[PDB]
RNA sequence: GGACCUGGCGGUGCUUCAUAUCCCUCUAGAGGAGCCUGUUCUGUAAUCGAUAAACCCCGAUCAACCUCACCACCUCUUGCUCAGCCUAUAUACCGCCAUCUUAACCCUGAUGAAGGCUACAAAGUACGUUAGGUCAAGGUGUAGCCCAUGAGGUGGCAAGAAAUGGGCUACAUUUUCUACCCCAGAAAAUUUAGC
């Protein structure tokens, strides 16, 4: 599925609080998922079927 | 493709959900519907994506494989059906039922079936020439003195879609505390909302927010606007307005009280004068928008 | 457009709804029923049933707006009708009794009158082949001449040599001119049918 | 040599209409003045070349004695620090943009080439690519000069003319100022859209 069904078919594979309407620090949170998912890319080389999932 | 055996399967692996679903729930197993069973994985697993389908579902197998598989013949290999050579069992049998009606009746706002309906029901993919000898039996069936039983039987290939009337559905009479008749009505021009009660008997005062609408509307275009719905049916002078208007601009709020005027002046008049208000655009909200 | 192609423009007469049912023949009574299953566009403003409107003055109002001030286009409108009939009285009082006969005081008629004197009956139509666009005259439409007289008094009232004499004033003075067939614009009428009796060569182009 | 079959003319015109895209017709605005840019010609030893690097802070600006770039002369240098330089290269890769390319069965003809429709029905049914751009909101390498592609000093350099391409300002009587937010008083040729 293709970037525009994000909310129609596909989902967020992360959830945080960070972008709703009033919050703070959504940066900070994008970075951390950014290292995360790097980090989990390198830790289980060629044993993740799919993308992460990461709640908050 | 899924085997009978597959389908069995889900059959039992769904009855067994369906019960345990009931014992998550709470609810008696016994009396646990489908109905119980999408609200109950409604809760459990929400789900905001916009397409119903791709929501999470549990439906029953059969509901979910589609197997269009229907068995024509038993063991011995010899066909159920007396028509089943021709290879359009259901059509032909049909059309004989047709044919011996009209026999039989020969020695004595809806619309017709469309192709693609008749084929769902008859499950058997048919022609467009086909289809047109269906329906003209259907009308020669008709023409004669049908029956209640061939009534009945054209009734199951007729549909109740065509036509549909325009009447301009009419507000109550309320009555205030004072036992004076009065309608009121509402009306939107683009940003501009209107609310007016017309008293059915005045002497022709407008109120606008509490201001006369002369005092309100300064410009001549917007009290010819105010006027048109009460002079068109010719009854200037003979009733009381007090609206109220909020938001938009001068010709958007006189746009949108004539408009609220109109729907509630058609409590007051006849139902040939309620149509010449329709027919005269007096009755429809305007669209028209900006981007 | 945000109307669906199943909506029709509503019929503003008033008087259309008042005949007897008795005088409507059977295509008439056939339209009137069609006309209860469509849907009708919500009246526009501007248009009423009112017993004063008058679709020529209203076009020449919008003919005369700039930036959608129709406020402004009415009011000069309301000047130039208001300064036409002071005129009128004027003249009417000065004159002897039989020269008040031969004076209108309407300035509805008078207005009517002006723009009719102004329309052009032929006009040029340019056409293309060989890079050379052909000019052949037409005989206008209805609609064309009507439109092309408004748009020549405008245009004229609109010069840039009257100074600081303001519309209504030039208005009115250009219209009782054309009302006498006098002025600028019936001299453009003219020199407009002698420069296609000029150009009478393609006259039987009929394909235009 | 005889018979037959498929062809090939992405051919050519002519007839009628469906004839939507595309056309015109039609409607409403857009040329002057003053500055700034694009191209040419002429001219200089030379650049009317640029400011994460000047000045002006009402806005914006020209050349500023900023500084860098250029021309004519000179000087250093084992020096800043195993120094120093947006010097080159994505025509090194990676990122980002863009270009282009990407059946079967059943019948008929003598089981020849071959052919298969009639509805009141007569065999028909089923990724790569690129001397591509981007080193300004991003990276990993590779090479250059290293008595000079580094660091300084002394003078200059500050162009001229058109025809045309484009941009910014003010341009009014249907105007301008005040009070009000609409009944007052004073002043004076192509092109862009259309729906
Ligand atoms: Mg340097
Ligand atoms: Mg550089
Ligand atoms: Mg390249
Ligand atoms: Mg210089």
């Amino acid at each position: 599925h293709a970037p525009h069904y994000i909310a129609h078919r596909k989902g967020w594979l992360s959830l945080h609080t960070g972008n709703l309407d009033g919050e703070d620090h959504a940066a900070e949170r994008t970075v951390e998922d950014v290292f995360l998912r790097k980090f989990m890319w390198g830790t289980f080389p060629g044993c993740l079927a799919d993308q992460l999932v990461l709640k908050r | 493709t899924y085997t009978e055996d597959f389908i069995k399967k889900q059959i039992e692996e769904f009855n067994i959900g369906k019960r345990h679903l009931a014992n998550m729930m709470g609810e008696d197993p016994e009396t646990f519907t489908q109905e119980d069973i999408d609200r109950a994985i409604a809760y459990l697993f929400p789900s905001g994506l916009f397409e119903k389908r791709a929501r999470p579902v549990m439906k029953h197998p059969e509901q979910i494989f589609p197997r269009q598989r229907a068995i024509q013949w038993g063991e011995d290999g010899r066909p159920f059906h007396y028509l089943f050579y021709t290879g359009k069992q259901s059509y032909y049998s049909l059309m004989h039922d047709v044919y011996g009606m009209l026999l039989n009746l020969e020695k004595h706002g809806s619309r017709w079936l469309i192709k693609e309906e008749l084929e769902e029901m008859l499950v058997e993919k048919l022609s467009d020439l086909d289809y047109m000898q269906f329906i003209r039996l259907l009308e020669k069936l008709l023409t004669s003195q049908c029956g209640a039983a061939e009534e009945e039987f054209v009734q199951r290939f007729r549909r109740s879609v065509t036509l549909e009337s325009k009447k301009q559905l009419i507000e109550p009479v309320q009555y205030d505390e004072q036992g004076m008749a009065f309608s009121k009505s509402e009306g939107k021009r683009k940003t501009a909302k209107a609310e007016a009660i017309v008293y059915k008997h005045g002497s022709g005062r407008i109120k606008v927010n509490g201001i006369d609408y002369q005092l309100y509307f300064p410009i001549t275009q917007d009290r010819e606007q105010l006027m048109f719905p009460f002079h068109f049916v010719d009854r200037l002078g003979k009733h009381d307005v007090t609206c109220t208007v909020s938001g938009g601009g001068r010709s958007a709020q006189a746009g949108a009280i004539r408009l609220a005027m109109a729907k509630a002046l058609c409590s007051f008049v006849t139902e040939d004068e309620v149509e010449w208000m329709r027919q005269a655009g007096l009755l429809t909200t305007d669209p028209r928008v900006r981007e | 457009s945000r109307y669906s192609p199943e909506f029709k423009d509503p019929l503003i007469d008033k008087e259309y709804y008042r005949k007897p049912v008795e005088e409507l023949t059977e295509e008439e009574k056939y339209v009137r029923e069609l006309k209860k299953t469509q849907l009708i566009k919500a009246a526009p403003a501007g248009k009423t049933s009112s017993v004063f409107e008058d679709p020529v003055i209203s076009k020449f109002t919008n003919m005369m707006m700039i930036g959608g001030n129709k406020v402004l286009a009415r009011s000069l409108m309301i000047q130039t009708l208001e300064a036409v009939k002071r005129k009128q009285f004027e003249k009417y009082h000065a004159a002897s009794a039989e020269e008040q006969a031969t004076i209108e005081r309407n300035p509805y008629t008078i207005f009517h009158q002006a723009l009719k004197n102004c329309e052009p009956m032929i006009g040029l139509v340019p056409i293309l082949k060989g890079g050379r666009f052909y000019q052949v005259p037409v005989p206008l439409p209805d609609r064309r001449r009507r439109f092309l007289a408004m748009k020549w008094m405008i245009t004229e009232c609109r010069d840039k040599k009257h100074q600081r004499t303001l519309m209504p004033e030039k208005l009115s003075h250009k219209l009782l001119e054309a009302f006498h067939n006098q002025g600028p614009v019936i001299k453009r009428k003219h020199d407009l049918h002698k420069m296609a009796e000029a150009n009478r060569a393609l006259a039987h182009y009929r394909w235009w």
